């Protein structure tokens, strides 16, 4: 088998220089090749450049040659990319690539990734969610039955995990995309649905954590009459 | 294929093998890609 | 030969053939070709 | 406003086919997408065919989608529904509309005028 | 530099349907271009790298032809897992240069949106921002009418969207509008509305709430 492990999240000021790794494992390390791609919300691929660490020869696209660079060294067991001049166009995430088509006929695509690093360009600086509740009223009921949820607002950096904390409780939970703020903080919404019989009763309690630095936010959401 | 199958500057993907321990027997191949025995003994995956 | 699945000599194609027709004279002969070649006997002898 | 109108039905006998048209006038036809609507006596409606400008086919509801077919002409507002071996499950009043939004990707239902159709 | 375009840009069609795609390059070509099946934020999957020619492991289920500037892709089946977007790729020269995209989906009837509205709270307003979300769940198409009626008057221009892709479950699709406001601009108004409109609706819907309740 074939394995590729990719760092953790890492953010930094615009017009600054960063280090990635992407870690091989499985087989030798001798008989294969990694190479870098970024991955956005939704715009196009971009792949940055190729490697192939036993022989120690690269190449670039032409739009990041000079301001980025690739090494990679097998006793590390793992490969390196040299960023510069990062922008905040470049907040995406960002993939690590094992080309192994060059030795069977297959040629020059890959099969093989890791797990992918998000990265993030920004001015601001690292800090926990805000969250507030809404209470629905009585007389906004539909069909027998209503819905709760929460909004989660100025936490910085991503990764962000909004959901409601265990069990079957999640019953009809609903989620949306992120959206970033003009000021550098990310936000997210919720939902979940509920009848008649168990809204308001229940005592749904909303949840969020933010991993970056593994901190913990919960709210509860409260119907009225 | 010159004609169709070149670039300005390109064809990197163009591939052979330039140096071996040992010739290979007739009709034989070989795919390995193991580091050449450039005058020291094959050093494993590493410079030197 | 059009298969083009050989872009590098390293890691050659191969493949085996029996029972057809080996008709030579359309075979390595046609205008795509730009040259052909065989040891030890002519292709005409080798047509038959 | 968005005037529009239909044409044809009446009685047929079942197994057979005929045309419903409709017909518009004093408006561009082009900017909106053209469909038309079901409703059985006495219950809800329920969307039929529907036609837009790239000539990609067409689309239909579930029920009318294999034997049915509809097209249009925009360049004379008229557009036009067809009805293939007619069955007493389809004895209906039907309902010409436009998706009434401009260049837009999905509909809301603005029906102009109906016509019963009716099977002997 | 090498140039491609894919047509049409998406396809829909029911289970169990046919599908084909097509992909164009700006240099005429017989042989080194690829195809790829992508989904938002998803790894591709490897089909074809060559003109007609694939790995082992790659299904039967996908194919793909041509000649010249104009290669063609099929599919002899979709099914809802499949949703995701096929992609070209050509390698004939290094300067590798990516398709546009083609999405497909899945066919379906009209489902009606489930409509309801998300007015505010009283800790939301003590930070001096206010805003209000209306919800469309579960609507086939791609996009219905959410629009703002403070004071039963239309509103445009201060509100943001959110947009989930087709649930795979059972094809359908879900959409939302947040509207924003200060504390001050909030006030100004009393009464807050939504209202939705939709192929598969009987009529338009009016949904709202009061400052005074």
């Amino acid at each position: 088998q074939v394995q590729l492990v990719q760092s953790g999240a890492e953010v930094k000021k615009p017009g600054s220089s960063v280090k990635v790794s992407c870690k091989a494992s499985g087989g030798t390390f001798s008989s294969y090749a990694i190479s870098w791609v970024r991955q956005a919300p939704g715009q196009g691929l971009e792949w940055m450049g190729r490697i192939i660490p036993i022989f120690g020869t690269a190449n670039y696209a032409q739009k990041f040659q000079g301001r980025v660079t690739i090494t990679a060294d097998e006793s590390t067991s793992t490969a390196y990319m040299e960023l510069s001049s990062l922008r905040s166009e470049d907040t995406a995430v960002y993939y690590c690539a094992s080309l192994a088509s060059y030795s069977s006929g297959w040629e020059d695509v890959f099969d093989i990734w890791g797990q992918g690093t998000m990265v993030t360009v920004s001015s601001a600086s690292t800090k926990g969610p805000s969250v507030f509740p809404l209470a629905p009223s009585s007389k906004s009921t539909s069909g027998g039955t209503a819905a709760l949820g929460c909004l989660v607002k100025d936490y910085f950096p991503e990764p962000v995990t909004v959901s409601w904390n265990s069990g079957a409780l999640t019953s009809g939970v609903h989620t949306f995309p992120a959206v970033l703020q003009s000021s550098g903080l990310y936000s997210l919404s919720s939902v979940v649905t509920v009848p008649s019989s168990s809204l308001g009763t229940q005592t749904y309690i909303c949840n969020v954590n933010h991993k970056p630095s593994n901190t913990k936010v919960d709210k509860k959401v409260e119907p009225k009459s | 294929s010159n004609k169709l199958d070149s670039k300005v500057s390109g064809n990197y993907n163009y591939l052979y093998r330039l140096f071996r321990k040992s010739n290979l027997k007739p009709f034989e191949r070989d795919i390995s890609t193991e580091i050449y025995q450039a005058g020291n003994k094959p050093c494993n995956g590493v410079a030197g | 030969f059009n298969a083009t699945r050989f872009a590098s000599v390293y890691a050659w194609n191969r493949k085996r053939i029996s029972n057809c027709v080996a008709d030579y004279s359309v075979l390595y002969n046609l205008a795509p070709f730009f040259t052909f070649k065989c040891y030890g006997v002519s292709p005409t002898k080798l047509n038959d | 406003q968005v005037q529009l109108q239909e044409s044809g039905g009446g009685l047929v006998q079942p197994g057979g086919s005929l045309r419903l048209s409709c017909a518009a006038s004093g408006r561009t036809i082009s900017r909106y997408a053209m469909s038309w609507f079901r409703q059985a006596p006495g219950k809800e409606r329920e969307f039929v065919a529907v036609a837009r400008r790239s000539g990609d086919g067409a689309f239909y509801a579930d029920s009318v989608q294999g034997r049915f077919t509809v097209s249009r002409d925009d360049a004379k507002n008229t557009v036009y529904l067809q009805m293939n071996s007619l069955k007493p499950e389809d004895t209906a009043v039907y309902y010409c509309a436009i998706d009434s939004d401009t260049f837009y990707s999905g509909s809301y239902d603005y029906w102009g005028q109906g016509t019963q159709v009716t099977v002997s | 530099d090498i140039q491609m375009t894919q047509s049409p840009s998406s396809l829909s069609a029911s289970v169990g349907d046919r599908v084909t795609i097509t992909c164009r390059a700006s240099q005429g070509i017989s042989s080194w271009l690829a195809w790829y099946q992508q989904k938002p934020g998803k790894a591709p999957k490897l089909l074809i790298y060559d003109a007609s020619n694939l790995e082992t492991g790659v299904p039967s289920r996908f194919s793909g032809s041509g000649s010249g500037t104009d290669f063609t892709f099929t599919i002899s089946s979709l099914q809802p897992e499949d949703i995701a977007t096929y992609y070209c790729q050509q390698y004939d020269n290094l300067p590798l240069t990516f398709g546009g995209g083609t999405k497909v989906e899945i066919k379906r009837t009209v489902a009606a949106p489930s409509v309801f509205i998300f007015p505010p709270s009283d800790e939301q307003l003590k930070s001096g921002t206010a805003s209000v979300v209306c919800l469309l769940n579960n609507f086939y198409p791609r996009e219905a009418k959410v629009q703002w009626k403070v004071d039963n008057a239309l509103q445009s221009g201060n509100s943001q969207e959110s947009v989930t892709e087709q649930d795979s479950k059972d094809s359908t699709y879900s959409l939302s509008s947040t509207l924003t406001l200060s504390k001050a601009d909030y006030e100004k108004h009393k009464v807050y509305a939504c209202e939705v409109t939709h192929q598969g609706l009987s009529s338009p819907v009016t949904k709202s709430f009061n400052r005074g309740e």
